[PDB]
RNA sequence: CGGCACGUAGCGCAGCCUGGUAGCGCACCGUCAUGGGGUGUCGGGGGUCGGAGGUUCAAAUCCUCUCGUGCCGACCA
RNA sequence: AUGCCC
RNA sequence: UAGUCCGGAUUGGAGUCUGCAACUCGACUCCAUGAAGUCGGAAUCGCUAGUAAUCGUGGAUCAGAAUGCCACGGUGAAUAC
């Protein structure tokens, strides 16, 4: 680590929408204010939403049948 | 301070002789049976731009000159010398008015040229092919009876003239070819 | 000022700004906008963080770029993978709902291409 | 035209002021008939240039007028393989039109946001001989004197 | 035989010296003008350098060897 | 001023 | 004053109706999608007054299927030396 070289890295607190606040260090230099982190997003119960296959057969039987 | 015979130049070189710059166009070696070979040189002095003819014999020629020709752009012509500036060397490579030799009427603003100059000191200046003027004196195109092709003479911006269709007015930029000295697009 | 994954700029009212996103238009803002109780002639700027994680909640209850450009292509290759005729038009680049090509398909066709 | 020479059509004044020229004005501005926009457009140019200008809006129109409006133009003749460019005066009712039509031509062309403004900035222009209208008034009389040699 | 001077768009030529963009005329294509053709006007497309191998970061250009062509004289006994 | 032919 | 709260093309999904039957190939609606286009080259057209320009409405044909055609009014110019 040189002396002057690199830019100011402090500690930073980052608040999510899931209303945790994330003390980190970083280089932002003001606060944080986040929307979305790790543990809240839609990637443990998104897999089927976001894959989204569905069938053509049950979607006619249910608009019409015999 | 180099010194060409005849039975070496080839077309290209540039010669010095009677204090005259030249420069073989082409040159053809004879060696006939039982006499001296020589060589009939087309030169084209590099002065006037006129060709002369001559046949150099075997012995002896002259001595190479400073003819260098290579892209200089066009700055501006202030008075009585047209300046330059090379884009490698920018150098304020300045001519005068023998060396533009009607081709001024060609000449506008940043154009770059491929120029000779001869001993740091440009002879000639070649404008390129194509040049855009803009118009500035020139009587509406009013068709009238014409059954045929026509036409209309146009003054520019560098005092040239030169015939336009009948549609453009004043303030359209024409692309000119300055070899010819004719019109070529309206320039959109 | 950030929502479903992409920026909405601050500068213009709500419902144009929410309309920025692929997936929501006019009407599909206005919903939004009345489902979270956020007027219409306020901007972007000028929000409660909260009043804006209310709006990330309802366009979540919606479906947005990727879900829907995922579900639009798949729809896509369904159809050009069954060879239907549909699926036939669309492999070759021609329209689809019937329109006539004897002129006017540049949409489909691009610009015009001339013989060589 | 060809025939039988015809007399010209009677225009009522405009409401706010009863001036018969202008209410050619608004004529000239006006399109697609909708004469009661161009009313709206052209009286609010003219209270924002009356508030600019001082004195009211009458006169301050006849002074934009009294600049833009020429007094030679040239038209052409092609009398043998050149076509010719020849001066002759303008009668008063038809400069008065044309100088019309070159303001609010610059105006239509002009950059500003609404075109209540554009009128606006054009009409002071004008007034203190300023402006691609007068601009275009120098351009025709400057024709004419070059080509003055003809008659 | 050598020296030599070429080989570049369908055809005629530039570019090459002084490596880093292949251009210029005709032709070619689509309108327009015309009763129709032509002249004319307005738009556009086209090869990437005879072939091979090396120098280089990079070759139409610099090298070298080929191939197709031109001109040259190949003499004194 | 230009304007050829069916 | 943005390719925009302009423009609506294209396309996905979901429907309505007429009609034995909307795949080739109807119109229409809702959600989403948001091309080209920033006034148009040479060249060319219409118009002299309730005209041009602009805005809507009706009819024939017809089950459905018009930006066309035939009609109707609303506003309403410039210019002709
Ligand atoms: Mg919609
Ligand atoms: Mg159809
Ligand atoms: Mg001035
Ligand atoms: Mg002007
Ligand atoms: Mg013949
Ligand atoms: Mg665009
Ligand atoms: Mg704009
Ligand atoms: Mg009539
Ligand atoms: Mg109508």
């Amino acid at each position: 680590m040189k002396k002057d070289i690199h830019p100011k890295y402090e500690e930073i607190t980052a608040s999510c929408s899931c209303g945790n606040v994330m003390k980190i260090r970083s280089t932002v230099g003001h606060d944080l204010n986040l929307d979305v982190c790790s543990k809240c997003h839609p990637f443990f119960t998104g897999k089927q939403r976001d894959v989204a296959t569905g069938g053509r057969v049950d979607r006619f039987n249910k608009r019409f049948n015999i | 301070m180099a010194t060409y015979y005849s039975n070496d130049f080839r077309a290209g070189l540039k010669i010095m002789l009677d204090g005259e710059p030249y420069a073989v166009e082409a040159s053809e070696f004879v060696k006939p049976g039982k006499g001296q070979a020589f060589a009939r040189v087309k030169l084209r002095r590099l002065l006037t731009g006129t060709r002369v003819e001559k046949t150099f014999k075997s012995t002896d020629s002259a001595e190479g000159a400073d003819v260098v020709d290579m892209n200089l752009t066009y700055l501006y012509n202030d008075g009585e010398f047209w300046h330059f500036m090379n884009n490698e060397t920018f150098e304020q490579l300045s001519a005068d008015a023998k060396a533009i030799g009607d081709n001024a009427k060609w000449l506008l603003d940043q154009a770059e040229c491929i120029v000779t100059l001869w001993n740091g000191q440009p002879i000639s200046v070649t404008p390129p092919n194509f040049v855009e003027l803009e118009i500035v004196d020139t009587d509406p195109g009013l068709k009238g009876d014409t059954a045929g092709t026509g036409g209309k003479p146009a003054t520019l911006s560098t005092g040239a003239v030169v015939k336009v269709p009948l549609f453009v007015q004043i303030g359209e930029v024409i692309k000119v070819d300055t070899r010819s000295g004719e019109y070529v697009s309206r320039v959109k | 000022a950030r929502i479903a994954g992409i920026n909405i700029p601050d500068h213009k009212h709500a419902v144009i700004a929410l309309t920025s996103i692929y997936g929501v238009g006019k009407t599909r803002s206005k919903a939004i906008l009345a489902a979270a109780g956020i007027a219409e002639d306020v901007k972007i700027s000028e929000l409660s963080e909260g009043q804006i994680d209310t709006l990330r909640d309802e366009v979540a209850k919606f479906v947005v770029e990727g879900d829907l450009r995922r579900e639009i292509s798949m729809s896509i290759k369904r159809l050009m993978d069954l060879g239907c005729y549909r699926g036939l038009r669309h492999r070759r680049g021609l329209p689809v709902r019937g329109q006539r090509t004897k002129t006017n398909a540049r949409t489909r066709k691009g610009p015009r291409k001339p013989i060589k | 035209p060809r025939r039988r020479v015809i007399g010209q059509r009677k225009i009522l004044p405009d409401p706010k002021f009863g001036s018969e020229l202008l209410a050619k004005f608004v004529n000239i501005l006006m399109v697609d008939g909708k004469k009661s926009t161009a009313e709206s457009i052209v009286y609010s140019a003219l209270e924002t240039l009356a508030q600019r200008s001082g004195k009211s809006e009458l006169e301050a129109f006849e002074v934009a007028l009294e600049n833009v409006r020429p007094t030679v133009e040239v038209k052409s003749r092609r009398v043998g393989g050149s076509t010719y460019q020849v001066p002759v005066e303008v009668r008063p009712v038809r400069r008065n039109a044309l100088a019309m039509r070159w303001i609010v031509e610059a105006a239509r062309k002009r950059g500003d946001k609404s075109m209540a403004l554009r009128l606006a900035n054009e009409l002071s222009d004008a007034a203190e001989n300023k402006g691609t209208a007068v601009k275009k008034r120098e351009d025709v009389h400057r024709m004419a004197e070059a080509n003055k040699a003809f008659a």
